[PDB]
């Protein structure tokens, strides 16, 4: 069926340039306008610009215009997104979508979206993590029941991997999705609920993993 | 009785003006025959964006 496969998406400092690309297949490329739309957490979905099936007609959003510009190469079936003097708002998600067939006089959208590729607009530097332990002790025990875990800090960019006992733990495992810091780093936990009358016996070691620094750690949890 | 059938004729002839404000259901649902009918030269001269 109809098939678009985004990249070139990546980590590039504030005021750079970046060039996005959206292969096309399975369906006729050229017959077809295209649109470029953005997701963010602050913005929700927001269209940034489209093309005609020719390229005669360009339209952008306002918040883009003058810096972004749309092109195709209807030879290759590639649509493409030169990105200039970014800012820090246009960290996002970006999908390229493909307009839908219609009437002559109708209004049109997007039927088909694309995969999406991560755009991360930032000046911060690419960074190992730090792992600490959430200790358990008495503070934080209900019952029969404990909870311990692994605190992700300060790396950059994203992602990271976080698993327990080399997989061997997954029941009650709770990643948090990363948050983004003042200072440009994000940081995460990880937590677990284990048996109270397992501490001191049972080995819990969170593996941190974030393949952009090639970072492997493995953090031993000892109670309090 | 026989009172006058007529107008006064020196009665109200400006508004109520507490007459029906709202859109009487049972107007004319059609369309007049009889309308503009040439194109209007103050109109959209751009390009529609969401043209095909």
């Amino acid at each position: 069926q109809v098939q678009l496969v985004e990249s070139g998406g990546g980590v590039v400092q504030p005021g750079r340039s970046l060039r996005l690309s959206c292969a096309a297949s399975g369906f006729t490329f050229s017959n077809f306008g295209m649109h470029w739309i953005r997701q963010s957490p602050g913005k929700g979905l927001e269209w940034v610009a489209i093309i005609w099936y020719d390229g005669s007609n360009t339209y952008y959003a306002d918040s883009v215009k003058g810096r972004f510009t749309i092109s195709r190469d209807n030879s290759k079936n590639t649509l493409y997104l030169q990105m200039n003097s970014l800012r820090a708002e246009d960290t996002a998600v970006y999908y390229c979508a493909k307009v839908w067939f219609g009437e002559s006089e109708d209004n049109y959208s997007v039927d088909v979206w694309g995969q999406g590729t991560t755009v991360t607009v930032s000046s911060a530097s690419t960074k190992g993590p730090s792992v600490f332990p959430l200790a358990p002790s008495s503070k934080s025990t209900s019952g029969g029941t404990a909870a311990l875990g692994c605190l992700v800090k300060d790396y950059f960019p994203e992602p990271v991997t976080v698993s327990w006992n080399s997989g061997a733990l997954t029941s009650g495992v709770h990643t948090f999705p990363a948050v983004l810091q003042s200072s440009g780093l994000y940081s995460l936990s990880s937590v677990v609920t284990v048996p109270s009358s397992s501490l001191g016996t049972q080995t819990y070691i969170c593996n941190v993993n974030h393949k952009p620094s090639n970072t492997k750690v493995d953090k031993k949890v000892e109670p309090k | 009785p026989n009172a006058n059938p007529n107008a006064n004729p020196n009665a109200n002839p400006n508004a109520n003006p507490n007459a029906n404000p709202n859109a009487n259901p049972n107007a004319n649902p059609n369309a007049n025959p009889n309308a503009n009918p040439n194109a209007n030269p103050n109109a959209n001269p751009n390009a529609n964006p969401n043209a095909n």
